[PDB]
């Protein structure tokens, strides 16, 4: 009996200097398939391409 | 009898030192859940049977 | 008058083939950004998305 | 100083599977199924046809 | 029976053809999780310019795109009152599982 949910870092701390994202990023990494460190350079390389 | 030495030779002067071959790293999406739970990541591209 | 429907993409016009998107679907696709390594990566690949 | 070792990519074993296909009931055609598993599971589902 | 295939990657050219049959035949819905797909919504006068037979929904890769059309036929005019009458019934297997 509970409920899985994202918590923003905002809604804790009152100091917004060092808030810079949301839930946002974090429901985009969950479309992301994990990662292998050399699929990571991959992506890094592509969009520096 | 001389099979077994012979193969038991073979073994002892197996100096054979693996180094990692061609790996495949699959996407994780395009493998069924089955395979995925077995599967670490990159395997070798010989994959081997089991 | 006669307009079946109406609907909201992205600009193509801004999210150019530059940027590497292409938007001839319903939604962004970048090609070779999220692949397998050791191997092609799938034509027409979800991960596009 | 020394030769000691053969350094090899892809081992071979001592022991290996050998199998005997009751011909009546095997295809001798290729089995497969989507190419990401395949490239897997591939060499065992045509062993063990 | 409401199936649910949450993966079809081991499934048999034989089973899959036999979920259809039982689909058509005895009326089963089967959804099939694993399908991701684009979804063009094409208006009547277009038609269907792409076609998906079962077998190719039956067996397409995990983690290909689909690209699925539908059409909005709320665009379709009424037919003449004279048009001669359809003996025949036209049919429809696939839908979307979401808006």
């Amino acid at each position: 009996r509970y409920h899985e949910s994202v918590l923003e870092i905002a809604d804790i701390f009152d100091q917004a200097d060092f808030i810079q994202t949301s839930d946002a990023v974090r429901q985009l990494r969950a479309l992301m398939p994990t990662l292998s460190t050399s699929q990571i350079r991959h992506a890094i390389e592509r969009i520096a391409q | 009898v001389s099979g077994l030495l012979m193969v038991l030779f073979k073994v002892m002067t197996d100096n054979r030192l693996v180094i990692v071959g061609e790996t495949t790293t699959p996407m994780s999406n395009t493998l069924s859940t089955v395979v995925n739970n077995v599967l670490r990541t990159t395997y070798h591209n010989n994959v081997g049977v089991n | 008058y006669g307009a079946a429907v109406v609907n909201i993409d992205l600009n193509r016009d801004f999210f150019d083939t530059a940027t590497g998107i292409d938007l001839t679907k319903g939604i962004p696709l970048v090609q070779d950004l999220l692949v397998p390594i050791g191997v092609t990566a799938g034509a027409e690949q979800s991960a596009e998305y | 100083l020394s030769d000691d070792f053969k350094q090899i990519s892809d081992p071979k074993g001592y022991l290996t599977y050998s199998v005997k296909y009751e011909d009546q009931f095997t295809k001798k055609d290729k089995l497969r199924a989507s190419e990401a598993d395949d490239r897997i599971v591939g060499p065992t589902v045509n062993l063990f046809k | 029976v409401h199936m649910t295939i949450n993966e079809r990657a081991g499934m048999s050219k034989l089973v899959a053809d036999n979920i259809i049959a039982s689909v058509i035949k005895s009326n089963w819905v089967v959804d099939i999780l694993d399908i991701e797909y684009t979804a063009e919504v094409m208006t009547p006068s277009e038609g269907y310019t792409q076609h998906v037979d079962a077998e190719s929904i039956m067996t397409a890769p995990k983690g290909k795109l689909f690209h699925l059309q539908f059409m909005d036929g709320l665009l379709r005019p009424e037919p003449s009152a004279f048009d001669p009458p359809a003996s025949g019934e036209d049919m429809r297997l696939i839908y979307p599982l979401q808006p």
